[PDB]
Parts: structure tokens; sequence; C-alpha cells
């Protein structure tokens, strides 16, 4: 986000459904749940250029 | 009452003494090389602490 | 371009590391110019509302000067913090990658042969 | 068409003058149909017959400018046997400007086209010799 | 230098806080004190350049220009305080503010140690002279003259900014002394040629070069007297100063790239002196004389000889003083007869004897009478140009002949001859304008007596 | 009474004047205070 | 004050401009290298957050 | 026609004030502004400033370089050394490329 | 217009862009833009004149088409990557859809044909709110995706934006259309500097806003609708001609005005990324922008256009329209250039 | 002697919405 009120106050208005392994109703995992789980935790903390 | 009438005559002399003041601060700032220039290496006389001010 | 740095607090004005910086001396050309800008703002306000330029609204001119120096001081603290962390990250990258920044051996004017171009 | 416009630069200047004239005529025709489409869309004609006539006139004019520009550039380069020289492209730019002035029927536009298109083609030559980047990727 | 800048800054509160019956007196007296204060920059007892601070410095070339600007500022006030008598007090104070701001910004411009600050101050001086010309000009054409002047200068100056940013990215700091010490030879490639042309074209425009000089005659014709002073005596010399500063990083390709501009300067001074022979406007004639003299300055700066640089510096100062004096005389006649026609007023030798003496001495300075600094600059420019190429003497001699021709034609048709007896409204003389005449002529005498002050960087 | 209508600025707005003076003095005290503890934090963190 | 004041002030000015120039050059090279391969603090382009991934057991085992 | 004021005629300023000096309309400001430009322009600048720059010593080391040249001519002529060497720099301190 | 609808519409106008900046989701940025559009339509049709109806209709159809191209790009990304973010490997076709839609959101050329039309026929306050507030949320989305954009089409859009804006500003006489073409040129500058550093993009946006607000305010004081109307400002309000001249010179980018600083630092980083031809063309078109600014100054301040009889009662009456915010924004838009290192991050 | 200022025709050259 361009402004980070969301990160500053700790509230999550829309950050909990960005992607497939996010909050799912009644624990029904989306398709390719583990596969993009691996993609996020590979890319976390290394930046966009290193992620590619 | 004359100091009210002719108070504008001191502004330009105030700028002159202020201009000379800030120029003195410039000499204090740009003094990384007091007595370190290789052309002016002389040992300091016993009555002085700096070569120039 | 520095918003993605590690340890960056989101939407933070002056973090605690900024408190390690020297504050502005409060009588410097930047804050003096900001106060003069506030005085000019008050004078302009008086002329536009068609009052005496400096004989009217002395409290307004005072508030303009105080607000301008306040904003200038805190903005100046933030900018010195930003430039400090810019130079800090630059030097940290320099020491982190020394093979990408080799110390060149600049050679004197006894073996460098610069061309001579006569003006005749 | 990217491979085509790259194949323009495959050979040094003064060689395959016919190929250079053909490719620059094609590029001028593309620029002409773009400009004519913009003209007929922004300013609509009273009928489709004169609309497509205006498209044809603009396309023919731009194609003629590109054709004689590339032709004169190549022939000047091979007559002076000096391939990488911007003055050849300046001569081509004035040839394009004189074609523009002839199609517009005004010597003032002819002279302005000479000076402006000669400068543009000369700076294009300097860019393609000394590695100028028109739309660079961000590096810093 | 900062002790020069600050009291000139406080001149503006003095202007806006003085009484309406004392503003002219206070500002003129304190600007005379500014000139006296700025005279201290000639204390150069050693070869090293007076680096006052990290952003201000003085040089043997920058010092006479600063002293000249500080000297013309009270002259600008004295000449302008007659056509502003039928004027509002706020507008009078605003005009004085424009003159003081021009003086301040030009002093910082000449004392600059950084080319990008030189550019910022370049447009900072570009603004208020436009304001002066457009607001206080007399005829309809002042708006067209302001447009011509402004946009010639801007279209010149943008490629200068482009080249400055590129060379700053190339070397690192763009400071004058760092450039002068770590100067690198260019590879004489096409990109370097375009870089040279970009960084030269601004100063060549504002000199002005021949062919691009069309803004100058209309600017001086439509301008008031103070605007004519500031242009013809400071801003052309500002363009020359810019070339002398920036030419040090342009070796060696300036050797061949100087060719079209030397030719343009020589033929331009020939044709502009011809215009001075055939011109029906006094202000236009003085303006075209300024174009010819600045063409000499261009030729010297382009050939890059120590004699050429020294003669360029002395011609800078001499032409600034004598052009301001000639414009002052023309403006005095203009407030007399309310007309700028060259031929209309003829027999002023009778009615104005001492003003005719000032006319004669001004034109004698104009045609480079010995041993004046006008002749010193013109002759040393001839010396360096003849060293550069022997056939420059023909064009130089034709220019000198036509220069003497138009100066004596000015004197003969404006002072000598039968008096136009229908001109009833010929006021005898003002002590104000006569004092202005003497304050223009006496520094010429003093600089003739001691020409070592204005030699410049080289010699 | 000179004017035929009462001006809106005939009498000074005393609440506005008091708020202006109070805000100015409060910001001056706050500014000098933050300058002092910034100086003290500087010296206590760098040992000066 | 004499020539030595101007001489040593000029030396200080030239020094300060020299470190300013060489620091600007290294700043340009650092920015170029970081844009080429972002591995320092600057130019770290965003990435979706890891902490919004469920690790609890779900309805289907094949996840 | 549009309601414009007529052209103002410039009157003879010497008619009301025969001792006019060019500076301002009323005689009191006229004579004092005259006295300012003479005392601050001619008196303290054209005389004191002329005297100040007349007594600047060793302007760009001109008098020093004459005295040092006379010293060096004295030093070289009594020892057989040439007045001027052809090379400013000693060639032993310059290492030329091998080819 | 009652206070209830005034509060609802103004709060939605505020809430749209704030949602767009604060929100991570492409969906929520799209709905923030949607909020801004629906909130600002009634204030364009507030005056209920046929010109206002035309402006509202043109603005609505243009903004709706741009919103749906944005939505196409968002849904195509969500199909391709399964997320709600242009992260790193989203398709260049999708990104070009986003860029075209956001450019026609903004009103820069060749999508600029509606902006003078929309800003004409509406009151000056809503032209100000449009040309300042409505161009932050598309800039928020564009700044969010700066490294992924295609620099070629970015630079081409920018340079044609500045060319068309400069030519339109030279041609037009109406003050609202002059402001629209000035807007188009400034968005060309921001769009060009966008891929290299969004910090200078935001700096130029703030400088443009703080220059455009007080000039619009000076237009509000007398509803000076035309060059003649701003020309008799010497008889209407003579104490502001100096600030009018200074604000228009700062909009032209003459040094030492602080409006020279965004153009100067943008050109500086353009040379840092080696696009000298681009920067030179942009700077000469900025000179042309300065030309029509200088002609406006010639009309309004340096010359004194003939006045009419009823301006005597205009001088008889008194006005308190110039608010407390005008002078501060004018001074920060005029004399801020020595604070350039503090303005630049 | 008076400074020229715009008249009716110079003031009317700016009206017409096209210039
Ligand atoms: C009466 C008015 C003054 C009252 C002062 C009262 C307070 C006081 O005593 O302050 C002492 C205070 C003590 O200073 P210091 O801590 O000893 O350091 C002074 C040194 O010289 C160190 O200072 P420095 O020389 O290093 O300057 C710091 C630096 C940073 O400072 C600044 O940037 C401020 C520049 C202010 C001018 O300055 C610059 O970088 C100079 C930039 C110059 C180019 C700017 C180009 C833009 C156009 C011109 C300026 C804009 C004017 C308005 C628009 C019109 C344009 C024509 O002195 C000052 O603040 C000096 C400036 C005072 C005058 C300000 C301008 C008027
Ligand atoms: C670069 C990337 C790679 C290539 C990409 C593809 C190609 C791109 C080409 C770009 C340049 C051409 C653009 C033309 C636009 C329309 C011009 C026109 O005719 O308007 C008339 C039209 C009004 O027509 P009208 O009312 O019937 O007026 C009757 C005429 O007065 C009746 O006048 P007339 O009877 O005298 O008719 C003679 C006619 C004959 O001329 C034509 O029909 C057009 C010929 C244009 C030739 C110029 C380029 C030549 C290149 C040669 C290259 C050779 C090889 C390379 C080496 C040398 C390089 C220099 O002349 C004209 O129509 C001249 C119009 C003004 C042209 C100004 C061009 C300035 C830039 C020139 C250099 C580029 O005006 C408009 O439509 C105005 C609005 C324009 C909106 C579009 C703005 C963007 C334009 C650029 C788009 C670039 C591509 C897309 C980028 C992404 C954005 C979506
Ligand atoms: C000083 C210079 C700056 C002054 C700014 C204020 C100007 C103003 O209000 O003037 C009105 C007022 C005079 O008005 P008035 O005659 O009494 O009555 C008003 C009339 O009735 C009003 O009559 P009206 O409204 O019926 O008609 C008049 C109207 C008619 O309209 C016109 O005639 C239109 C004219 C259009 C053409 C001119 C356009 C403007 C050109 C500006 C400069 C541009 C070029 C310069 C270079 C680039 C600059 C970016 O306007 C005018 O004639 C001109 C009005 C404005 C003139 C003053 C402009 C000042 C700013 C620009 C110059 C200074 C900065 C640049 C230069 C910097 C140095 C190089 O002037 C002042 O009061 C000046 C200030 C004097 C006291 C200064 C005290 C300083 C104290 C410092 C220590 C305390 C604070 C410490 C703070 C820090 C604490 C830590
Ligand atoms: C007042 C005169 C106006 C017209 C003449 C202006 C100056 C003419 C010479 C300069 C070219 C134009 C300005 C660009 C300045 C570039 C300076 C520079 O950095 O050069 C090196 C650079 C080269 O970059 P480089 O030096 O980094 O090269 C790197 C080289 N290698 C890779 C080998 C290490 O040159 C350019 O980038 C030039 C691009 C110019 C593009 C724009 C041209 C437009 C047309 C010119 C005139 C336009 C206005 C007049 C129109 C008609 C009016 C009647
Ligand atoms: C009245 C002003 C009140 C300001 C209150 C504090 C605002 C704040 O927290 O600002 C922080 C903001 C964002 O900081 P950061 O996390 O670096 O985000 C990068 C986005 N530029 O920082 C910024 O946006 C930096 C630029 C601030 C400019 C302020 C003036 C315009
Ligand atoms: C060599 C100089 C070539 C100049 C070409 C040019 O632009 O000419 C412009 C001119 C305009 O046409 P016009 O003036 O109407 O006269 C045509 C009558 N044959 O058009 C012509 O003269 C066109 C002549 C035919 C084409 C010649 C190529
Ligand atoms: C990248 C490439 C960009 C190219 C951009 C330019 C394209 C070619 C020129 C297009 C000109 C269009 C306008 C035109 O025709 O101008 C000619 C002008 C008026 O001539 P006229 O007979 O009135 O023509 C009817 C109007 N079209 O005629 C004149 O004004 C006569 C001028 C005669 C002298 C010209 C000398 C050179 C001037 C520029 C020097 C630059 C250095
Ligand atoms: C970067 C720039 C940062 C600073 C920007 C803001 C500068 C100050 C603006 C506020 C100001 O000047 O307020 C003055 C005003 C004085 O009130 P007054 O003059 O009486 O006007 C009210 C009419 N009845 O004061 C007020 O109306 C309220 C005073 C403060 C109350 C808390
Ligand atoms: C620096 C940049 C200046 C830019 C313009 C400035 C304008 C404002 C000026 C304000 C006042 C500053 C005056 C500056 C020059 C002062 C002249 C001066 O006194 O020079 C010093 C000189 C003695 O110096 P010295 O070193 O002995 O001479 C060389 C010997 N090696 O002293 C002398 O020789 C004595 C001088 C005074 C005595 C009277 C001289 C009368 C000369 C009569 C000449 C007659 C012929 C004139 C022909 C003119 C033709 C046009």
């Amino acid at each position: 986000p361009f402004l980070d009120i969301q990160k500053k106050l700790g509230i999550s208005l829309d950050r909990h459904f960005m992607f497939l392994s996010a909050e799912q109703p009644y624990k029904n995992a989306a398709r390719c749940h583990a596969f993009e789980k691996e993609w996020i935790e590979c890319a976390h903390g290394i930046g966009g250029t290193r992620a590619k | 009452q004359l100091l009210r009438e002719h108070w504008v005559h001191i502004l330009v002399p105030a700028g002159f003494v202020f201009g000379c003041y800030l120029d003195r601060k410039d000499d204090e700032k740009l003094t990384a090389f007091r007595n370190k220039s290789m052309l002016f290496q002389r040992e300091l006389r016993p009555n002085e602490e700096v070569t120039w001010k | 371009m520095m918003n993605g740095r590690p340890g960056h607090e989101p939407l933070k004005f002056l973090p605690d590391e900024a408190r390690s910086l020297p504050p502005p001396k409060l009588n410097d050309p930047r804050l003096v110019y900001m106060g003069l800008l506030g005085y000019c703002t008050g004078l302009m306000d008086n002329m536009l509302r068609m009052r005496p330029v400096m004989r009217a609204g002395l409290h307004r001119q005072l508030l303009f000067v105080t607000s301008f120096v306040f904003a200038g001081y805190f903005y100046l603290k933030r900018q010195n913090y930003l430039y400090a962390v810019k130079d800090h990250d630059m030097f940290g990258y320099i020491k982190l990658h020394p093979e990408d920044f080799p110390e060149k051996e600049k050679k004197t004017y006894a073996e460098i042969l610069e061309p001579f171009h006569p003006v005749r | 068409v990217k491979r085509f416009f790259e194949s323009y630069h495959e050979v040094p200047d003064g060689t395959q003058c016919h190929r250079k004239t053909y490719i620059t005529t094609a590029l001028g025709g593309i620029c002409g149909i773009i400009g004519s489409a913009y003209s007929v869309s922004l300013n609509p004609a009273d009928s489709t017959l004169e609309a497509v006539a205006r498209v044809g006139r603009y396309t023919f004019t731009a194609a003629a400018i590109g054709a004689m520009f590339g032709l004169t550039t190549c022939v000047s380069a091979q007559v002076r046997e000096k391939p990488d020289d911007p003055l050849n492209y300046f001569i081509g730019g004035c040839a394009g400007g004189l074609t523009l002035g002839a199609r517009t029927h005004s010597y003032g536009t002819a002279a302005m086209g000479c000076v402006y298109m000669g400068t543009a083609a000369a700076l294009f030559k300097i860019g393609k010799l000394e590695g100028w980047e028109l739309f660079p990727t961000p590096k810093v | 230098m900062l002790k020069i800048i600050l009291p000139s800054l406080m001149l503006l509160p003095l202007t806006w806080l003085s009484s309406p019956k004392k503003t002219w007196t206070n500002v003129t007296s304190y600007s005379f004190l500014i000139s006296l204060t700025s005279l201290t920059l000639l204390w150069q007892t050693d070869e090293n350049y007076k680096n006052f601070s990290n952003m201000f410095s003085s040089d043997p070339l920058s010092t006479p220009l600063i002293i000249l600007t500080a000297w013309l500022l009270p002259l600008m006030l004295m000449a302008s305080q007659n056509h502003l008598k039928k004027d509002n007090n706020v507008l009078q104070k605003l005009y004085i503010s424009m003159l003081i701001s021009l003086q301040i910004l030009l002093i910082m411009t000449f004392s600059a140690t950084e080319l990008i600050m030189f550019y910022i101050l370049f447009e900072a001086t570009l603004i208020p002279t436009l304001i002066i010309i457009t607001r206080w000009g007399n005829q309809t054409e002042r708006l067209n003259a302001g447009i011509y002047f402004l946009f010639y200068t801007l279209i010149g100056s943008i490629p200068l900014l482009i080249a400055l940013i590129l060379i700053q990215n190339h070397v690192g700091t763009l400071n004058l002394m760092i450039l002068s010490f770590t100067t690198h030879t260019l590879d004489a490639s096409w990109s370097n040629n375009l870089l040279w042309l970009a960084c030269m074209m601004a100063f060549l425009i504002k000199m002005p070069l021949y062919g691009v000089h069309l803004w100058l005659p209309k600017a001086h014709v439509e301008a008031p007297i103070a605007g004519s002073m500031i242009l013809a005596a400071i801003l052309l010399k500002l363009g020359s100063y810019g070339m002398i500063r920036i030419s040090i990083i342009l070796d060696p390709l300036t050797k061949y790239m100087a060719y079209p501009f030397i030719l343009l300067s020589l033929w331009g001074m020939i044709m502009t002196s011809s215009i001075c022979l055939r011109q029906t406007d006094l202000k236009s004639l003085i303006a075209y004389s300024s174009v010819s003299h600045m063409a000499l300055v261009i030729a010297s700066i382009m050939i890059q000889t120590p004699w050429s640089f020294m003669g360029a510096t002395m011609l800078m100062i001499a032409h600034g003083l004598t052009s301001s004096l000639l414009f002052c005389l023309a403006n005095s006649n203009y407030e007399r007869i309310h007309s700028r026609t060259m031929i209309m007023a003829r027999g002023l030798q009778m009615v104005f004897p001492l003003m005719a003496t000032w006319w004669l001495m001004a034109s004698l300075a104009n045609l480079a009478l010995p041993p004046s600094i006008n002749l010193m600059g013109e002759l040393f420019i001839t010396m360096s140009l003849f060293s550069w190429s022997n056939f420059t003497i023909i064009l130089m001699g034709i220019n000198i002949i036509i220069t003497g021709m138009y100066s004596m034609y000015m004197i003969i048709t404006t002072q000598r001859g039968k008096l136009t007896n229908h001109m009833i409204n010929l006021q005898p003389s003002h002590t104000r304008e006569l004092t202005l005449m003497a304050l223009h002529m006496i520094p010429l005498i003093l600089l003739t007596t001691s020409p070592k002050l204005i030699t410049g960087l080289t010699m | 009474k000179f004017y035929v209508r009462e001006p809106v600025n005939a009498k000074p707005n005393w609440l506005a004047v008091g708020l202006s003076v109070g805000a100015s003095v409060f910001m001056w005290i706050y500014l000098i205070q933050t300058h002092n503890e910034d100086v003290l934090e500087y010296k206590r963190r760098n040992g000066l | 004050d004499g020539p030595e004041k101007n001489y040593e002030k000029t030396l200080a000015i030239l020094q300060i401009e020299s470190e300013k120039a060489e620091l600007r050059l290294k700043e340009q090279e650092v920015r170029r290298l970081m844009r080429a391969r972002g591995d320092g603090p600057w130019y770290q382009f965003p990435t979706p957050e890891k902490e919004f991934i469920d690790h609890s057991p779900k309805a289907t085992p094949d996840n | 026609q549009w309601q414009e004021d007529p052209e103002p005629e410039d009157e003879n300023v010497y008619a009301k004030n025969p001792d006019f000096h060019g500076y301002d309309s009323d005689p009191v400001v006229d004579v004092w502004n005259m006295r300012a430009v003479f005392f601050f322009g001619f008196s303290i600048v054209l005389v004191f400033g002329t005297t100040f720059v007349a007594y600047v010593p060793d302007y760009r080391m001109q008098e020093w370089a004459r005295r040092e040249a006379e010293r060096l001519v004295k030093y070289r002529e009594v020892n057989g050394l040439p007045i001027m060497e052809s090379n400013y720099f000693d060639p032993s301190k310059i290492q030329l490329p091998e080819d | 217009m009652n206070p209830i609808t005034l509060a609802i519409i103004y709060f939605t106008i505020f809430l749209g862009p704030v949602i767009t900046m604060s929100s991570t989701n492409l969906m929520l940025m799209w709905v923030g833009l949607e909020f801004s559009l629906l909130a600002i339509i009634p204030m364009l049709i507030n005056k209920k004149n046929p010109r206002s109806t035309e402006a509202a209709t043109k603005y609505f159809v243009t903004q709706a088409t741009a919103s749906m191209i944005i939505l196409l790009a968002i849904v195509l990304n969500y199909k391709q990557l399964g997320t709600w973010m242009f992260q790193q490997q989203t398709n260049g076709l999708i990104l070009n859809m986003t860029l075209m839609a956001l450019s026609m959101k903004l009103g820069l050329a060749p999508f600029h044909f509606w902006l003078p039309e929309v800003t004409q026929g509406i009151p000056l306050h809503m032209g100000l709110i449009l040309l300042t507030w409505q161009k932050i949320a598309p800039l928020s989305i564009l700044i969010q995706i700066y490294p992924l954009l295609n620099s070629t089409i970015i630079l081409m859009l920018a340079i044609t934006s500045i060319f068309m804006g400069a030519w339109g500003g030279l041609n037009q006489t109406q003050m609202r259309k002059i402001m629209a073409y000035s807007s188009i040129a400034h968005m060309g500058w921001m769009l060009a500097i966008l891929p290299y550093n969004p910090s200078l993009t935001l700096l130029n946006l703030m400088i443009y806003i703080i220059l455009t607000a007080p000039m619009f305010m000076a237009l509000m004081l007398n509803n000076s609708m035309t060059i003649n109307s701003i020309s008799l400002l010497w008889n209407k309000t003579p104490a502001m001609l100096t600030m009018i001249s200074l604000m228009l010179l700062s909009l032209g980018g003459l040094p030492p005005l602080t409006g020279f600083l965004p153009k100067w630092i943008i050109i500086t980083e353009l040379m840092k990324n080696n696009c000298l031809i681009m920067a030179t063309l942009m700077a000469m078109m900025a000179l042309l922008n300065l030309f029509f600014y200088t002609r406006l100054i010639y009309s309004t301040s340096l010359t004194m256009f003939p006045t009419n009889n009823n301006s005597k009662m205009m001088t008889h009456q008194t006005k308190t329209k110039p608010n407390l915010m005008f002078s501060t924004l004018a001074i920060m838009s005029t004399m801020t250039l020595p604070l350039a290192p503090q303005l630049i991050t | 002697a008076r400074q020229w200022q715009p008249d009716i025709e110079w003031a009317e050259q700016f009206s017409g919405a096209v210039m």
C-alpha cells in the first residue's frame, strides 16, 4: 500500500485474503495451497528482485 | 523622537556587521588545515596558539 | 527508494535512531529563512486582506513565524535523519561488497602521459 | 516487424540501397496510416470516399518522404564512400523535407522540413553510432 | 563577499521602510556605500584566488564585474529617479527593489563557485530585467521585446543546463577549481561536439552572437534607462564571464569548433557597424555598437589567447562603462524631446555645452581613443587575432574605420550643426544627469590611469 | 462612529487573539524543550 | 590577515569538494549495483506477507 | 469614444523652482538629495576608494616577482648557471614510456 | 445543497483516495477510485446548467471506461497469479492495460481530450478539487507498481502528454482550459519520472498541487473566467498582481522559483538514467508552457488593460474571500528553492 | 510622453475563446 496505516495500527482490513493459502472459511484449502505457500516463504525477506 | 524617525538608517550598517560576522564563521568552519599546508609549515611561536584566526 | 529497508517502521515520523542524530542548532540559515518566510506570509496576508502590512495582525504574524519555525525544525530533523540513514546504508553496502568497489591506484604525473594540445 | 527494422541495421550504409529505400518507405507508410487514422478520427470527413481519399493522400505523402529520404541517404553515402557520417542523413532529411514541401505546395514548409528533418536524421545517426538510448531501462 | 551581499539585501527593507520623501536619497547613498565596500576585493597581494567560503569566491576577472555592478546601481537609481516622478510611491519602491535585486543576484552570479548556482542566478537575473522592460517601458513593442529577450535566453540556457547535469554526473562536483585541476581531455567525438555546442550556446545567445542578436536592439529601444544599463553593461559581460569559466573543460576540440563563431563575430561586427552607419535610431545605434564590441569579445574568448582574454576583460569593463554613458546621454535627450529619432535634434552643442562635452568624451571612448582601456582591449584583441591568423587585420581594420565613422556621425548629427529652433522645451541641464555623466566618465579616467586592475585571470 | 455599517473587524476577536498568543508561546516552549532533550540524548548516547 | 589564511582555507574547500565528488560517484555506483541486484537495504520491492498463511490442519489431507 | 484622460504635458520644472537640481520637485528634498550623491559618490568613493586601491601593495605579486627575478638573475649570473633552463621540470623525475 | 448531503459527498470524496492509498488490494484501490468518481459527479452537476451536464457525462463515461480496463487488468492478474497484487511476474499486457486505464483516469495525452472539456463548464472550486485531489489515487496505484512498468510506453505517454499540454495551453484563452493543459504537462513530467524514482514523482505532484491551489483561489476571488477578466484584476484587486506573476513564473519553472526545482531534479535523474534526448524534448516543451504563462502574465499584471465603469462600485464594496490558507501556499510555492535538499528525499 | 497602455483593440484581441 502507498500509505501504511494498515501496518501501523496492526489492523487487517484486507491483508487476510490476498492469496490462496490465506484465511479460508471452514478450513477448505484452495487449489495449489502448498505450492504458493512455498512461493511466499521463499520470497519473504529477500525483496522482489531476488524473488524472481 | 528622532530614533523613531531615523531608525531606517541602521539597517544597512546592521547588514554590514552581520555580513562581517558570518564571514568570520566561514573562516572558523573551513579550517581543516590550520598550519597543515606544506608550504606554510612553521613551528608555533610560544606566545600564540594558532597561526591565523 | 529507501522505504523497503529492513527495520523500517511504517508511517513513522522520527524513530529512536533519529534521536542519535545531532539536532539543528535552532539558529541556522534554514530555520531563519523559514521564519522569514512566515513573516513574509503574514505581510502578504495583511496586504491581501487590505490592512496595514506590518501595523496590523501582530499576533497573526507572530503565529505565522512560530508555526513556520516549528514545522521547519521538525522537518529538518526528519531530513537529517533520512540523509544519515542514506549515507549509513551506502557505507554499509561499500563494506559489505569490497570486491565490487576496488581501490584504484591513481598514478602520478611522472608516468601518466597526458596529450598536449598547443593553442597557437 | 522488429526483425525487419533490425535487418535495416544489418548492413552498413551505402549497401543495399534498394532494401534501405524499401524498408524506410514501409516505415513511412506505417507512420502515415497512423497519422491518417488519427486525422480521420479526430476530424471526420463528410463522406467515407473523401475520408479514405485523405487516408490515401497522407499515406502516399509520408511514404514518399520516407522513400526519398532513405534513397538519397544511401546514394549520398555511396557517392561519398563515407558510410558512418551524419551529413548523408542530413542530406536525406532535406530530401524528405523537400518532398513534404512539394506535397504541401509551400517552399516555407519545404525549407523548415529540410532543416528539422536533417537535424533529426543527423542526431539519429549520432545516436546509432555512439550508443544513445531512446527509452532506457532504469539503471539507478 | 558575504559582507557585500548582506547590506545589499538590507537595502530592500530600507527601500520599503523609508519615507516617500527620503527613499531615493537613502537608497542612493547606501548603494554608494555598497560600491565603496565592494572596492575591497582589489586587495590581492598574493597570486592565490580569494576563496571566501565554500560557495563564494573572487577572481581577477570576477572582481571588476562585481565592482562595476555595485557602481552602476546608484547610477541606475539616479537616472531612473526622473521618469518616475509622475509615478506611484509603491511602484517607485518596486522599481528600486527590482534594481537592487538585479544588483544582488549579479553580485552572487559573478562570485559563484558552482556552475549550477551560476545557472540558477542566471535566470534569477533574467526575471527582474524582464519585469523592468515590460512594466516601465514606453512603447507598445516592450512586450514583444521582452518575449524575444526571455526566450532567446531560455532556448540558449536549457542545453547549458543539460550539459551541466551531464558533466556533473561525469566528474562528480562541477566546482570550478576541481574542474580546473582534474580537467580531462575530451575524445573529440560527436557526443562531445554536441556537448560543447550545448554548453556554449547559452552564452553565445546572451552575448549576443551574430544572427541571434535580434533580441538586443528591441530590448534596449523599448527598455527604460536602468534596463538598458543593466543589459548593455552587465549581462553581455555575464555571458562572456560564463564562456571564460566554462571553456577550461572543453579542450581540445574548441580549437576546431571555434571556427564558425570567430567568422560570425568578425562579419557580424562588420555588418552591425554598417547598420550603425545606416540607422535612424540612437538607442538602436548604441545597441548595434554593443553587438560589435561583444563580437570582438567573442572572437578573443574563442581564440583563447592570454592577450585575447586580457583584452576581452578590459573591453568588457570599458564597453560596459561607455555603453551605459552613451545610453544615459541618449536617454537625457529622450526626456528632453520625447523622441528617439537620431536626426531630429541636431544643434545641441549650443544649448547644452557641457553635455556636448560629455557626448564628445563618450564617443571618443566609443571609438577607442588612446590611452583608454577601450583601445587597450580592442588593440590587444587585434594583437591576439593577428597572432591567430594574419588576415583578420582586414576585417578588424574595416570594423575600426566604421566604428570611428559612426561615432563621429553620432556627434556631428546630434550636437554639431544648426540648432532646431522650434524645440522650445529644452530645459538647460540637470545637476542630476550631469553628476551621472561625471560619475560615468571619471572611472574611465581612473582605469585608464591604472589598467592593471582589470587585466583578468591570465595577465 | 465613522462608517455607516459596523465592520466585522471593528472590535478585535479576543478569543482569536488569546488562542494565537497561547499557541505561539506553547510552540516556543515546546520547541526549546525538544531542542534541549535532543541535545541531552545526543550527548548521553555518544558519551559527550 | 595575510596569504596563509586564504591558502589554507582554499585547501580546506578543495578537500571538502573532493570528498563530495567521490562520495557522489560511489553513491551513483551503489544505486546502479543495487538496482542491478537488490541485496542491500534500498530497492527492496514488496512481497506478500508470510504471516497470513494458515498452518492449522484442514479438511483435506492432500495440501 | 472611450473615456481616457488626455495626454499630460511636461511642464517647465525650472519655472517654479529656478534652483532645480533634477532630484525631486520641492526645493528641500532637491538640495539634500543633491548633497547625498556628491558626498557619497564623489567624496567618499571617488577619492577614498581611489586612494584605497592606489595603496594596495604587491598587486598580484608584481613587486615581489620583480625582486625575486633580480635575486635569481643575481644568483645565476655569478655562478655560471643559465638564466633559464629549457626544461622547467628535471627530466630525472620524469619517467617516459619505453616506446 | 443541505449539510447532510454536503457532509456525505465531501466525506466520500475524501474517503475514496484514502482507501486507495491505505489499501493493499487491487480490488480496494479500484473501489476507492470508484468512490471518488461517484462522489465527485454530483458536485459537477451541482450547478444544473447544460455545460455542467455535458462535463459530468463526458467525465462519467471516460472514468467508467478507465475503471473497467483497470478491473480487466485486476481480474486477469488474479487469474494468472492467483493473488490480488502485481507482484513480480504479472503479464506485460496486463500492465499495459493498467497503464492505459490509469492514464485515461488521469487525463494525460493522448487520453487528454476530455480534461479541458470537463474542467470547462464547471465551477472553479470543483475544477480545483478535480485537478488537485482526483489525481493522487491513480498516482498511488502507479507508485505502487513503479519497477514493473514499461519504460518505453511510459516515456512515450509522458512526452506526448507534455507536447499536447504545451500546445493546448498556448492556444486556449479560458482560464480553466489553461489550467487543464498545464495539468496535462505536469502529469507528463510526473509520469516520465515515475519508473526511475516515485519520490520525485510525489515531489512534483506536491509542487504542482501547492502551485495550482492558490492560482485557482485567485481565480475564485472575482470568478475571473477569461484573460480579460483576470486582466482587469488591477482595478479589482491590485494587491495580488505580484503574487500572480510569481505563481505563474513558478509554474513556468524559471529559477529561482521553487517550481524550477521539480523540473530540474527530474531532468537530473533522467540524465542519471541516460535519456538525454527525452529530457531535452521535455525541457523545451516546458519552455513552451512557460511561454503561455508569460503571455498570461503580460495580460494580467505587467500591462494594465482598460477597465469599465462598474469597477468603481467593485472598489466601493469590500471582500473577505481570500482565506487564511492562500498566502501560506503562495509563499511555499514561490520562495522555497533554498530548501531544495529538504524537499528532496 | 505617457507610457502606452492597452486600448480597446489590444484588449479585444484576447477574446474569442481560440486566440
Ligand atoms: C539557442 C539554440 C537552440 C538550438 C541549438 C541548441 C544546441 C545545439 C547542440 C546541442 C543539441 C541540442 C540540445 C541537447 C543538449 C545535449 C548536450 C549533451 O549532453 O550532449 C551529449 C549527449 C550525448 O550523451 P553522452 O555524452 O553521455 O554520450 C555517451 C557516449 N558513449 C556511450 C560513447 C560514452 O548528446 C545528446 O544527448 C544530444 C541529444 C539531443 C536531442 C534533442 C535535439 C533537439 C533538436 C536541437 C534543437 C532544438 C531547439 C531549437 C529548435 C529550432 C529553433 C529555431
Ligand atoms: C577595478 C574594476 C573597476 C571597474 C569600474 C569601477 C567604477 C567605480 C570606481 C570607484 C573608484 C575606484 C577607482 C579605481 C581606479 C583608481 C586609479 C588609481 O588610483 O590607481 C592607482 C594608481 C597608482 O598605482 P600604481 O601601481 O602606481 O600604477 C602602476 C605603476 N606600476 O594611481 C594613480 O596613478 C593616480 C590616479 C589619480 C591621480 C589623477 C589621475 C589623472 C589622469 C588624467 C588622464 C588624462 C587623459 C585621459 C584620457 C581619456 C581618454 C578616453
